[PDB]
RNA sequence: UCAACCUCAUCUG
């Protein structure tokens, strides 16, 4: 009916006029690029060949213009049409015209896309306005859109199947306001919360917190290797931390070099003893921990998610709020230039030797788990003989519940502690953990040490059976193992109880995210 | 799948 | 005659069914397919318990 | 101010292997030149195939890429053959390019496996390493491959077709001496076969003056060249770019001036 | 579908090998045993024999489209 | 599908043995298109007299 | 409104800006004059940007206050934002 | 002992499944049945007396990872990777390709992926044995590090061997098939397959006919590139106009097989099968059995991977940073246990709940074999020939190349064709 | 589709310099080569053997993107020094040791061999 | 042109507008068979 | 110088 053809989305009014399928758009899967800058991004030959912008044709640009159109459609840089003053679109792609290739000014030749254009790329949905920012073109081989991964959080976007799309403005006012409003620099600090939305992220932040270590010292060649990714060297090598026995720099000394102006920060590495500050050390840092950025000069200290990522007050946020925002464009490009080499010098990886811990450790997780297990049993005996008292406000049942609960999360915490503590210095997963690049102490605890309690619906695995959680385990039986808890490591291999209890918690997890996608777009509809 | 006060 | 039922692949009334891997190759089948499918009009339809 | 003298001491040389010790020379040096191994010694392989019937299982694109994928001897005449770009003839020739046909049927009723002897070249010098045999197809009673392509000279940056090496085996610094790789827990780590440490010394200590020296190679020659030409030839390639480079250069500031 | 030409690694040519890897398992030759005699040293060119699904033979069985 | 409740959805204990876990499509049918397990088999019926 | 009683603020809005800068692109690409002497440069845009600049873009913004009234602050007038 | 005695001669000893059942050894046990049972997950680990859980055992499981499904149960130590991960791979791995069917040949199937060289995984469940993934497998098993290497496996993207993917790694085959059926639907108007001429049929396009035969239908072996005219079909007009089908936009393939049947209506029906070989190219899909995927980052030749001592160069190279917050530690002990079984000739056994085969059984047998216990590896920079610092954890893991390419997906828009009633550009 | 044909990598296109030198104005007595379809294989080589000259104050090279096929090439030297000069010496010292190596593994094969 | 038959192999020459039936043995289902125009294949 | 709409199902982040 009328009603239902105005009605809903797909409807005219939604569906056609508030959105609209548009024409000069692209779609296609996107890689990584690490060379290219924030604002540049990849774009294949043949998106940028069927794709154009109309160039009005002025006395100073019309050599280069009718270059072009003798190209024609067939080789890459050339026009697919040219546009007359009376309207009529002369096309370049169908036979010669010989006579219609003529140039004169107020014609449009409608140019394919170039190095240089300004292009806004999207990724679904825009729950943001940086999730729609401006790019300048890059032709590169191959058939995938290439952008920097600074760019990659805005965009929610990672490269494992993942589409962007791409709108080319068509007009020399459209590209200007999209330029001015929406380039990528100028889109580096959010309104939402007052912080830079990118940062250094992946491969380039474990590679600086491991540059930035005491210990890193560079001989000459390297460092002659680093400051030609540097793009704002000033073409000056610093005289070196250390000059005799032998020339040495110093990661911070050429990190130093990547810091532009004068650019004065204070922030704290993620493991920072909270003594040292008020004990002694303020200033020298056992750990080398802190971090003093002083007169764009990094004194001392170790570069994180704290110091390098997006959050308030951190060096690309100082560096927005101070230099502006081309400069920070410069610096998060240097950075992730010079930093990847060096990494291509000291390399990461992630092995089984990161997940295996010391033989005490093992034996300490599994003394742990012993005791936790034995005051359950204790808990449930006391319950079972009527000696516990329900907690106010709670039932017995679930004053019992949180007393095995807090038993086994304690447990937990602490087997966890022990495998943390097992760590080494050159543990990967920890030096991934500490860069704040990937994963988090959980991750460690549960690899190493214990998976954990299964909760389904907030509570213990629930008597799916019969008075039961599976047919294996007898009828009322309260204990951890019954319940969900899983006492084995990942490394250590789930036992198929706990296989099945751990795929319950899981499913859990999917289902919120997948119910939760449609809920929170209805809200942000509303609120829009 | 950790704990309760977790995640699942 | 009242209708025509379509035949599920490799069940008792199918063809294929009862024939060795050797006779399967004749036929042009693969002994490695499973069955348990029909084709309707062409087309491969498999019922959803 | 000017180039190392370097030294070679052959350890190892058999028909398909050729282990070396170069010494006195920069780890730049020595990576370039088995850098030049792997993608830049000229070869001969089929690049151009032609099918004139094809009623194998396999597609006729199949067909060619394991054509391609067959080695030739290229020994002698590698060096005597010119590019097909360099050539003045149009398409190819016998300067430019090695012919070979393939007429194989399956008569009998037992499988027929085509291998690269039936491969048959036009010039003697290149054979298809068949002097068992690498089988392109298998032919069923009934099915036919006739074929004629065409081997032209190229080198391992193009296609992978042209790498005259299996494996490139290149170690510096047998016992960790200038700490390149600081191992977290040295004691694990097995010892090299070049390691000249006791069994009880997992690393050598730490020479801060050192400099890598001392390269030790292990070339696998593919069967096409020889693997003592294999380094020479990548030895004269290499030695050629930089003199083209130095020409290139010589006349841009000649240019400038 | 049959034993490709070049292990991809590194670029021995493996693909003479196959029937003799199947004549030497029939012989008595353990998998290992019979990579060995073939000259397979680097597990990249042992994974080419080891872990290759000959299914050439089963395409084999089907008749010709043209006899 | 439509339907929000993570309930029906959810792994059940019952499932044990007779659908595969891990295997599930995602998005909105979480949970609500499942697969047989390995050994499972399915009753054909029979007459109960 | 006259020059006294302006009201709105002196600097030119990141909007203004990106509007005047596209305008007077697409002008001097229809082959409008170019008050300030281009050092080779060809690019409309590039042109603008260097006119603004020099405050030699020839253009008056008209701010339309919420209750109808009008300003008119020209281009030179206002404060470049960067 | 007798019943497995027996079982183990299953052929010519005429004893089976049906007999076991009707021994009375096995019993079939629906859920409400389950509900009613005592179970014991393995015999000698809970019928045998020790502190007594329980003493009252009615049954017990004939193998715990008889638990999971068809598509998990390909995965490799799957007790090792995070629930999340596990869905994953079941579902990217009904996506994996393959040789599908053995009569692929026979069948005019749209959209037909068939790889080159499929292996099967040398770390395998044996219920996979069951599954036929031997028989017809779908992946390859590749030389894999785990590597931070130039920045482009960053994220989730994968780092590849040009030359690898040179020699036969991860090539494919793609078969679109056309089906196109002539006719009579008017007394006076039919439709017949023939080559169209420009000036006897009104519609025509600029798409070359010339490689049409006489019948309409282009002959198999011809190739042919996007918007050329595959089938040529003109309707008589109470001139003509033209029907004729083209090719999908950018197919760019090779004519495989032209059938010309009659359908059951009688009408002359044609079927075109066409062949584009897909190389692996820096956008496509390739994922691991333990769910974590990713798009091909970059693609460096031989000499500019990273080798080790040996001269091995990965085929793949993965961000390690996948590794982490997924807690997919089966992929690394997969890795580690296809270190072992190619060294050593076997097939690495992973299945589920083998408690048989701990991690460190693994990295001593791989201690044995002149490697790493724990399978890092010393790699040499490629471009500077320098020991890279880190040693770097490499082995041959299963990696399936998934459907989803890059050239099926890019596309690009400029005034192109517009739907009637809205006049907006079209969809899709 | 948009997969570069392989001969790109090393062939130059017409109208193409194989070496392009470009002055540095930051710093005086440097310069910038700009060297056309070449990888690492000369830059590693030349950036080590420029290294190894005393007048030589700064050598480096650069893939400016892995995709494209180009290196560049940065030498500064000393006053009364000339980068061109340092370049040129560079590639001739890399020739006299290539060609040592090889008259020096011919006598080596031919020891090998015969005894 | 000439079609090859699906169940017996044998070459028939079939005109325009003629039914698809296999002389001796019927078979509804016919070939096209491969081009003479030969195409050329990279070996890469 | 140039091709339909519905509908459903399956996949993608
Ligand atoms: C991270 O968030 C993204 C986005 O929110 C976007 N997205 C995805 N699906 C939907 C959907 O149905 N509806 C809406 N509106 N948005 C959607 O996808 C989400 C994540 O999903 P994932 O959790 O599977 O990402 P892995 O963690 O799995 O990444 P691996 O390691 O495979 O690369
Ligand atoms: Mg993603
Ligand atoms: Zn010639
Ligand atoms: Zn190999
Ligand atoms: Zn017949």
């Amino acid at each position: 009916s009328l009603k239902q053809r105005l009605k809903g989305k797909e409807g005219r009014v939604r569906g056609n006029l508030m959105g609209k399928r548009v024409d000069f758009s692209a779609r296609t899967v996107i890689t990584p690029d690490p060379n290219l800058s924030i604002d540049q991004v990849g774009v294949p030959r043949s998106i940028a060949a069927n794709m154009t912008f109309a160039e009005i044709v002025t006395p100073f640009n019309i050599d280069r213009l009718q270059e072009l159109v003798r190209r024609g459609n067939s080789q890459y840089p050339g026009a697919k049409y040219i546009i007359r003053d009376n309207g009529d679109r002369i096309d370049l792609r169908f036979h010669p015209k010989p006579s219609d290739l003529h140039l004169q000014t107020g014609y449009k030749v409608e140019r394919h896309m170039c190095d240089g254009d300004i292009v806004i790329f999207n990724r679904q949905p825009t729950l943001h306005k940086m999730s729609m920012m401006g790019h300048r073109v890059r032709i590169l081989p191959w058939s995938t859109f290439r952008l920097n991964l600074s760019v990659t959080t805005p965009y929610n976007a990672d490269f494992d199947g993942d589409e962007m799309n791409l709108h080319l403005p068509q007009s020399l006012e459209t590209r200007a306001e999209i330029q001015e409003l929406a380039m990528v620099p100028r889109m580096i600090v959010t309104p939402q919360s007052n912080r830079p939305v990118m940062g250094i992220v992946q491969d380039t932040l474990t590679a600086v917190r491991k540059f930035t270590k005491r210990d890193v010292f560079l001989e000459r060649g390297e460092v002659m290797n680093l400051l030609m990714f540097l793009s704002t060297w000033d073409g000056k090598v610093p005289q070196p931390a250390i000059l005799k026995p032998r020339p040495l720099w110093t990661g911070k000394q050429i990190f130093s070099l990547i810091i532009p102006g004068h650019i004065n920060c204070i922030r704290t590495h993620s493991t920072h003893p909270d003594d040292e500050d008020s004990g002694p050390y303020k200033h020298i840092s056992p750990g080398d921990t802190k971090v003093v950025v002083e007169n764009g000069e990094l004194i001392m200290g170790i570069l994180c998610k704290k110091s390098l990522g997006t959050s308030a007050g951190s060096l690309v946020h100082i560096s927005y709020l101070e230099m502006g925002h081309d400069i920070t464009r410069l610096f998060y490009s240097n950075i992730q230039t010079v930093i990847n080499n060096w990494l291509l010098i000291e390399g990461h990886t992630i092995g089984i030797g990161d997940s295996i811990a010391d033989s005490k450790t093992y034996q300490d997780i599994q003394n742990t788990i012993k005791k936790a297990k034995q005051d359950v049993i204790e808990v449930i005996e006391k319950a079972h003989n009527n000696e516990l008292e329900p907690t106010p406000g709670n039932t017995l049942r679930q004053t019992f519940e949180n007393q095995v609960n807090r038993i086994l999360n304690d447990a937990r915490d602490k087997t966890g502690s022990s495998a943390q503590k097992s760590l080494s210095e050159y543990n990967n997963f920890k030096s991934m953990v500490v860069s704040g690049a990937k994963g988090s102490k959980i991750n460690i605890s549960q690899v190493i040490a214990v998976v954990g309690q299964q909760n389904v619906e907030g509570k213990r695995i629930p008597f799916g059976f019969k008075h039961r959680t599976l047919p294996h385990f007898i009828k009322d039986d309260y204990g951890p193992e019954s319940r969900g808890f899983v006492e084995n490591s990942y490394l250590a291999g789930l036992t198929p109880t706990e296989f099945f209890f751990h795929a319950m918690g899981g499913r859990e997890g999917l289902i919120d995210t997948a119910v939760k996608t449609a809920e929170t777009g209805y809200i942000q509809r509303r609120l829009i | 799948i950790w704990g309760i006060g977790c995640n699942p | 005659f009242i209708g025509k039922i379509p035949i599920m692949l490799r069940s008792t009334y199918c063809l294929l069914n009862g024939l060795t891997d050797r006779d399967l190759c004749e036929l042009n089948e693969c002994p490695l397919d499973p069955g348990g499918y029909f084709i309707i009009n062409g087309s491969e339809k498999v019922l959803i318990a | 101010p000017y180039a190392n003298q370097p030294t070679v001491r052959i350890t190892e040389l058999t028909d398909e292997n050729v282990k070396f010790i170069i010494e006195n020379t920069d780890l730049a040096v020595a990576n370039s030149i088995r850098r030049v191994f792997i993608a830049e010694v000229p070869i001969i392989a089929i690049d151009w195939v032609q099918i004139d019937a094809n009623s194998s299982v396999l597609h006729d694109e199949f067909i060619a890429h394991r054509l391609g994928l067959i080695p030739l001897t290229s020994d002698d005449i590698v060096d005597k053959l010119q590019y097909s770009r360099d050539c003045t003839c149009e398409e190819f020739c016998p300067e430019c390019s090695v012919e070979f046909t393939l007429d194989v049927r399956c008569n009998e009723d037992q499988t027929r496996h085509v291998t690269s002897r039936d491969l048959i070249s036009n010039s003697p010098r290149v054979i298809p390493v068949t002097s068992d045999d690498i089988l392109i197809v298998k032919l069923r009673k009934g099915q036919e491959l006739r074929l004629r392509a065409y081997a032209k000279k190229g080198f391992g940056k193009e296609h992978a077709k042209w790498n005259p090496t299996a494996g490139v085996a290149f170690e510096y610094d047998p016992d960790n001496a200038l700490r390149h790789t600081v191992y977290p827990k040295p004691e694990e780590w097995p010892k090299s076969e070049y390691s000249e440490l006791d069994e009880d010394e997992s690393q050598a200590p730490y020479d801060p003056n050192g400099k890598p020296e001392r390269f030790y190679y292990n070339v696998e020659s593919c069967g096409s060249l020889r693997p003592e030409t294999i380094v020479l030839s990548a030895l004269s390639g290499l030695k050629k770019k930089l003199s083209d480079l130095q020409t290139q250069l010589s006349h841009e500031i000649q240019s400038d001036v | 579908m049959i034993i490709p030409v070049r292990c991809f690694t590194c670029g021995k040519i493996v693909g003479n090998k196959w029937e003799a890897y199947l004549g030497l398992l029939q012989a008595e030759y353990t998998e290992g045993d019979a990579l060995d005699a073939l000259g397979l040293k680097r597990y990249c060119c042992r994974r080419m024999l080891l872990a290759h699904v000959d299914l050439i033979e089963k395409l084999l069985n089907y008749a010709p489209l043209e006899k | 599908r439509d339907g929000k409740l993570a309930k029906p959805r959810q792994l059940h204990n019952t499932l044990w043995g007779m659908v595969c876990p891990a295997e599930t499509p995602e998005g909105h049918a979480v949970g609500l298109v499942k697969n047989l397990a390995l050994m499972a088999y399915i009753s054909v019926g029979s007459q109960p007299s | 409104q006259a020059n006294q009683k302006r009201i709105t603020t002196p600097y030119m809005t990141k909007y203004e800006r990106a509007r005047v800068l596209g305008t007077r692109a697409l002008q001097i690409a229809m082959c409008a004059p170019v008050m300030v002497e281009l050092e080779g440069e060809t690019d409309p845009l590039l042109i603008a940007m260097k006119e603004l600049k020099a405050r030699k873009i020839p253009i008056i913004i008209r701010r339309y206050l919420p209750d109808g009234s009008y300003e008119d602050w020209g281009v030179d007038e206002l404060i470049i934002s960067d | 002992k007798r019943h497995i005695d027996q079982l183990k001669e299953r052929e010519y000893n005429n004893y089976s499944w049906q007999d076991l059942v009707a021994s009375g050894v096995v019993e079939y046990i629906d859920t409400l049945e389950e509900e009613t049972v005592m179970l014991a997950m393995t015999p000698d680990d809970l019928q045998e007396k020790e502190v007594a859980y329980c003493s009252t055992y009615t049954h017990c499981e004939i193998h715990p990872s008889m638990i999971l499904g068809v598509c998990a149960s390909i995965i490799p130590f799957p007790d090792h990777n995070q629930s999340p991960r596990n869905t994953y791979q079941s579902a990217m791995g009904k996506q994996a390709m393959g040789v599908y069917i053995t009569n692929f040949h026979v069948r005019m199937d749209t959209l037909a992926h068939v790889l080159y060289y499929p292996q099967k995984p040398l770390v395998t469940t044996r219920s996979m044995e069951y599954l036929r993934f031997r028989e017809l497998p779908a992946g390859i098993n590749s030389i894999v590090a785990i590597a931070s290497y130039t920045g482009y496996n960053q994220e989730d993207s994968v780092i590849m061997n040009r030359s690898a993917v040179d020699r036969g790694f991860f090539r494919s085959v793609f078969y679109r098939s056309y089906k196109e059926q002539e006719s009579k639907k008017g007394f006076d108007q039919e439709e017949v397959f023939e080559k169209p001429t420009r000036e006897t049929c009104q519609g025509m396009r600029h798409a070359i006919y010339d490689k049409l035969d006489d019948d309409g239908l282009i002959a198999p072996g011809v190739r042919v590139s996007g918007d050329d005219v595959i089938i040529g079909k003109t309707v008589t007009l109470p001139t003509k106009r033209d029907c004729s089908t083209f090719l999908r936009t950018s197919e760019t393939g090779i004519v495989d097989q032209v059938m010309v049947t009659l359908n059951q209506e009688g009408y002359k029906f044609c079927k075109i099968r066409v062949r584009s070989v897909r190389i692996p190219q820096i956008g496509d899909k390739f994922a691991s059995r333990h769910g974590q995927k990713g798009t091909c980052g970059i693609q460096y030749r031989q000499e500019d991977m990273p080798f080790t001592c040996e001269g091995i160069t990965p085929d793949i190279i993965i961000n390690p940073h996948a590794i982490p917050s997924r807690m997919t530690i089966g992929h690394l002990i997969e890795c580690l246990q296809g270190k072992v079984s190619a060294n050593k000739g076997e097939i690495g056994d992973a299945t589920p709940f083998n408690d048989a085969v701990n991690v460190q059984k693994i990295s001593n047998l791989l201690s044995d074999y002149g490697y790493h216990l724990r399978g890092n590896e010393v790699l040499y920079n490629g471009f500077t020939g320098r020991k890279i610092t880190s040693q770097i954890f490499i082995g041959p893991t299963y990696y399936q190349r998934l459907k989803h390419m890059v050239d099926d997906k890019i596309h690009s828009r400029a005034r192109g064709p517009i739907q009637i009633l809205n006049r907006q550009p079209m969809e899709g | 589709m948009n997969a570069p044909p392989a001969f790109e990598s090393f062939l130059l296109f017409e109208g193409e310099k194989k070496i392009t030198i470009n002055k540095d104005t930051k710093v005086p007595n440097a310069c910038l080569f700009t060297i056309n379809k070449e990888d690492h294989t000369l830059g590693n080589i030349i950036k080590s053997q420029l290294l190894k000259d005393p007048q030589v104050l700064f050598a480096g090279y650069k893939v400016p993107h892995p995709l494209e096929h180009k290196i560049i090439i940065r030498v500064q030297t000393t006053p009364d020094y000339s980068p061109q000069e340092a370049f040129t010496n560079a590639i001739t010292d890399l020739i006299s040791e290539l060609s040592l190596l090889e008259e020096r593994f011919r006598v080596a094969i031919k020891d090998k061999q015969e005894g | 042109m000439i079609y090859i038959c699906g169940e017996c192999h044998t070459e028939n020459e079939i005109k325009s507008r003629d039914p698809i039936r296999c002389r001796e043995c019927g078979y509804r289902i016919m070939y096209k068979k491969r081009t003479k125009r030969l195409v050329v294949f990279d070996a890469r």
